[PDB]
This record gives C-alpha cells, sequence and structure tokens, in this order.
C-alpha cells in the first residue's frame, strides 16, 4: 500500500542442489518405502 | 593397485583404514 | 459544512498554533479525522489522516489529536509559505458521508 | 509511486446534455484502488460524491445524487466513467476523481488528477 510499484511481501529462502549419474545402495523395507541409502562414491566405508 | 578397506564392524565404529595394495603412497597417519 | 472550525486564524513565523475542529460524537466521536491543506488557486493536498498519522511528503512537524468530539491539527514551525486553509473532514453516520468544515485560513504574520 | 491521468480534460457543453469523466490510472490498475470523487465549485467547498466502498466491494453513490450520477469501470485500459445528467444552473464545478486503498478502511484521498469543470 501507501506506506508512511509496490511489491517484496512476506521472505523467501530454498535450497538448490545439482545431481550427478552415481550409484546409490537402497535399503526398501517390508513397506517397500527407502530407510538407507548409502552411496557409492563418497568415502571408503 | 588395489584399494582394499580394512574396518571394524559398522556397528562397533564407522573409522576405516584404507589400505593402498602394489603402491606406495609416496605417488599418492 | 456541519463541523465548526473558524474561517481564518493569525500567527507569527516560527511560533506554535494548532486549529481546532469541533464536532459531535456522530462525526468525530466514532469516526477518523483528516485534515487537508490547499493554497490559493491550487488542490487540496492532505496533511494528516487520522490525526496521529502522516502521509508521504507530510514533514514531522505536523501533529494531531482527538479529545472526544473535538480534533486539534498541532501546526508547529510555522514557515512564510505555510499560508494556507486547513480542512477538517470526517466520515458521518446519520447522513453516512463525507463531510468537511468551513476552512481556516491561516496567515503566518 | 502512481501517477494519475487526466479524467476529462477541457469538456464544455451547452444547457441539456450529459458528460461522462472517466478517470484513468497508471503506475497501478483499475481494480486494485478504489476510486472516489468531488465537487469543488469555484469559491466554495468540497462535495463528496461517486466513491467505491471499501465495504460491500460496491462502487459508491452519494446519497444526495443518488440516480443521477451513475459510473460505469473497464479495468483493462483502467477507464473509470462517470456520469452526469440531468443538467441544472449550479452543476458547473470541478469534478476531481480521487481514490482510496483497496483493501478497507481508508478515508483519505491522497493520489487526485487535479479535477474537471463542466459547463452547463
Amino acid at each position: 500500500y501507501l506506506t508512511p510499484s509496490g511489491w517484496t511481501a512476506g521472505a523467501a529462502a530454498y535450497y538448490v542442489g545439482y545431481l550427478q549419474p552415481r550409484t546409490f545402495l537402497l535399503k526398501y523395507n517390508e513397506n517397500g518405502t527407502i530407510t538407507d541409502a548409502v552411496d557409492c562414491a563418497l568415502d571408503p566405508l | 593397485g588395489g584399494v582394499s578397506v580394512i574396518t571394524p564392524g559398522t556397528n562397533t565404529s564407522n573409522q576405516v583404514a584404507v589400505l593402498y595394495q602394489d603402491v606406495n603412497c609416496t605417488e599418492v597417519n | 459544512s456541519v463541523l465548526t472550525q473558524a474561517p481564518s486564524v493569525s500567527g507569527a513565523p516560527g511560533q506554535k498554533v494548532t486549529i481546532s475542529c469541533s464536532g459531535s460524537s456522530s462525526n468525530i466521536g466514532n469516526n477518523y479525522v483528516s485534515w487537508y491543506q490547499q493554497l490559493p488557486g491550487t488542490a487540496p493536498k492532505l496533511l494528516i489522516y487520522d490525526n496521529n498519522k502522516r502521509p508521504s511528503g507530510i514533514p514531522d512537524r505536523f501533529s494531531g489529536s482527538k479529545s472526544g468530539t473535538s480534533a486539534t491539527l498541532g501546526i508547529t514551525g510555522l514557515q512564510t509559505g505555510d499560508e494556507a486553509d486547513y480542512y477538517c473532514g470526517t466520515w458521518d453516520s446519520s447522513l453516512s458521508a463525507v463531510v468537511f468544515g468551513g476552512g481556516t485560513k491561516l496567515t503566518v504574520l | 509511486e502512481v501517477q494519475l491521468l487526466e479524467q476529462s480534460g477541457a469538456e464544455v457543453k451547452k444547457p441539456g446534455a450529459s458528460v461522462r469523466v472517466s478517470c484513468k490510472v497508471s503506475g497501478y490498475t483499475l481494480p486494485e484502488v478504489a476510486m472516489h470523487w468531488v465537487r469543488q465549485a469555484p469559491g466554495k467547498g468540497l462535495e463528496w460524491m461517486g466513491g467505491f466502498d471499501p465495504e460491500d466491494g460496491e462502487t459508491m453513490y452519494a446519497q444526495k445524487f443518488q440516480g443521477r450520477v451513475t459510473m460505469t469501470e473497464d479495468t483493462s485500459t483502467d477507464t473509470a466513467y462517470m456520469e452526469l445528467s440531468s443538467l441544472r444552473s449550479e452543476d458547473t464545478a470541478v469534478y476531481y476523481c480521487a481514490t482510496t486503498t483497496p483493501f478497507s478502511s481508508s478515508y483519505w484521498f491522497d493520489p487526485w488528477g487535479q479535477g474537471t469543470l463542466v459547463t452547463v
């Protein structure tokens, strides 16, 4: 409004990451949901 | 050269000892 | 119109004098008071709205207050180009419209 | 902030006619500011008229000038027409266009367009 054109309401923050073609391990559950996921090109373990 | 990982059980710890076989780490604690 | 304010008031330069507006509970009591300024042969410019809020481009030297049925426009630091007519205006629930005062032709000596 | 355009301009008519007042806007658009109007006769005071109601979302009209004065709005080209009719003697005056905030609860007319005289 007339604040004693006009935009910028609220405050905005988000996150951006990029994807890479790298092997992953996927531990499915008894309900078929992914719980554990360990990378392959991350560290020796 | 080969890269072989020495580990105690993951449940015991997550520390790792990387042994490079057929390679002196002059190359690459 | 229905409101009450003197047609003209006089004062010295750089001194302190306010301008009053006598109304009723039907127009000032339950509604907000606005003060406008107009120069000879020009357009009325809003001085103050609600008597405690200043529009964009209004000096901080202007103030106002609402004492029951009366509304005072406090005018501090009068200048030479301050001589203009100030209009008191309020909403009306009796007529349910926009009403104004007679106007105050202030004169800075 | 906002640049208000001319409302009608130089308009002169002999007795027995009718004239519109199309208040134009720039910097904003039409359905984001409420319209209002003020009669201002030369050597007289203010006489509020027209208006958009912050409550009811309706476009007001002066109770003293009901039926005689009407208004339409074209939001794209932002033209707010104010139609006069039934010309009388004391009708000649400056017809100011003004505006209040879109949301609600505003009595002030901060931007206006220097008004328009008519002819009787």
